[PDB]
C-alpha cells in the first residue's frame, strides 16, 4: 500500500 | 512547437480523444501546443494538462524505482557490469526533461497570468509537485534547492488556498495532501507531515456541512486519501 | 541504428530491465538494435522481441480500437470536425510504421538464417501476425494482399510445425490459437477457425501423457485459451 | 470478455 498523492495515475 | 500549426480547439479535442485512448504522451504533446499558444487555461483544460503529464511522469517514477532498486540489490552481490546504472541514468534523464518541461510551462507564463485563487493554487501545486519528482532522484549539490524550490512553490500556494477557498476545497485538499507527503518523504518532516493532514482532514470534516451532494463526494473523497496515509504513518 | 554502438550482450541485458520496469518501447529498440548486430537469436532472446513488439503493438491497437469506435459514432450524429479521423490516422500511421519495422527485421534477416523448426515456425508466425494488425486497419486496394502475406506466413509456419514438432508444442499451439483468430475475424471463415481450434485442442489431448508436469501446465496453459475461443464462438 | 491471441500483453 503505498502514500497516496493527487493525482493518481489512471 | 510542433503543434503551432494546429488549432488550439483542436488540440483540446485531441487531449481528451487521447486521454479516452490512454495515450498519455500524446495527450501531454497536445495539452503543451495548447498552453503555447499563450491563452489562460480554463478548469478542465488545466485538469487535461495535469492528468496527461501525471501519467507521463507517473511511467518514469514507477520505472526509475524498478531500476533504483535492482542497482542497489547489484551494489549490495554478483558485478553485471554498468547497464543497470546507464538505463537507470537514461530514465532518469527523460523523467527530468518531463518535469523541466512542465516548470517551463509554468513558468512560461502560466503562473504570472493566474490571477483566480483557482487557476494559481492549482499552478503553484503542480510546480510544487514537478520540483519534487525532481528531488525523489537528486544526488548532487543541488538537491537542497530542488527541495526548497519545492517547498517555496507549496507554501505559496498554501497561503493562497487558505485565504481563498474553502477547507473542503478540492484542489486545496488535493495541494495539503500532496504538501504532506513531501514532508513525510523528500523533507524529512514525518511530524510535520502527519500535523498538516490531521489539520486538514479535521477543517475540511467541519466544513462538510457546507456542501452539497456532489461537492461532498468530491471533498470526502480526497478526505480519505489524508486518512488513508495518516493510518500508514501512525 | 541508434544502438549500433551497444555491445549486444549489454542491449539483452537492458531489454530485460525494461520489461520488469514496463518500457515496452525501450524493451522493443533493445531487442531491434540486438537483431540488427547480425547473429542469430536464441530461444530467450526470440522471446524477448516478441514480448516488446506484443506490448508496444497491443498500446496501439487498443488505441486504434477505441478511436475508431468513436469516429463511427460520429458517422451515425453532431459533426465535430475532422479531429477523429485525423488522430486515428496519427495513430494507425505510427501503428503500421511499429509492424512495417517487425517485418523489416523478419525479412532483413532473421526468417532466412532460421534453419530450426523452432526458431523458423517462431519467426513465420511472427510475419503473420504483424501482416493481420496491418490488415486489422488495411481499407484499399492492398488489403487482400495483405490478408494473403498472413494466410502465407501462417500456412509455411503450419506446415513446418505439422512435420517437425509434437502437437503439445508450445510454439505450435500458439501459432494455432492465432492462425484461428485470422480465420475468424480477418479472413471470414468462422467455420475454419473452430475447425483449426477443436483439432489443435484434441491433437494436443492425446500427447499430453508425454509430457513433464512443467511441460503439462506450458501446453495446457494454451489448450485453456483455445477452449474459450471455441465456448465465444459456439 | 475478448478472444486470445499469444503472446498477452502484460
Ligand atoms: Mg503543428
Ligand atoms: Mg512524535
Ligand atoms: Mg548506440
Ligand atoms: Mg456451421
Amino acid at each position: 500500500p503505498r502514500r497516496n498523492t493527487l493525482p493518481a495515475m489512471d | 512547437g510542433a503543434m503551432g500549426s494546429m488549432e488550439r480547439a483542436s488540440l483540446i479535442q485531441k487531449a481528451k480523444l487521447a486521454e479516452q485512448a490512454e495515450r498519455y504522451e500524446d495527450m501531454a504533446a497536445f495539452m503543451k501546443g495548447a498552453v503555447e499558444k499563450g491563452e489562460e487555461l480554463s478548469c478542465e483544460e488545466r485538469n487535461l494538462l495535469s492528468v496527461a503529464y501525471k501519467n507521463v511522469v507517473g511511467g518514469q517514477r514507477a520505472a526509475w524505482r524498478v531500476l533504483s532498486s535492482i542497482e542497489q540489490k547489484s551494489n549490495e552481490s554478483e558485478e553485471k557490469g554498468p547497464e543497470v546504472r546507464e538505463y537507470r541514468e537514461k530514465v532518469e534523464t527523460e523523467l527530468q526533461g518531463v518535469c523541466d518541461t512542465v516548470l517551463g510551462l509554468l513558468d512560461s507564463h502560466l503562473i504570472k497570468e493566474a490571477g483566480d485563487a483557482e487557476s494559481r493554487v492549482f499552478y503553484l501545486k503542480m510546480k510544487g509537485d514537478y520540483y519534487r519528482y525532481l528531488a525523489e532522484v537528486a544526488t548532487g549539490d543541488d538537491k537542497k534547492r530542488i527541495i526548497d524550490s519545492a517547498r517555496s512553490a507549496y507554501q505559496e500556494a498554501m497561503d493562497i488556498s487558505k485565504k481563498e477557498m474553502p477547507p473542503t476545497n478540492p484542489i486545496r485538499l488535493g495541494l495539503a495532501l500532496n504538501f504532506s507527503v513531501f514532508h513525510y518523504e523528500i523533507a524529512n518532516s514525518p511530524e510535520e507531515a502527519i500535523s498538516l493532514a490531521k489539520t486538514t482532514f479535521d477543517e475540511a470534516m467541519a466544513d462538510l456541512h457546507t456542501l452539497s451532494e456532489d461537492s461532498y463526494k468530491d471533498s470526502t473523497l480526497i478526505m480519505q486519501l489524508l486518512r488513508d496515509n495518516l493510518t500508514l504513518w501512525t
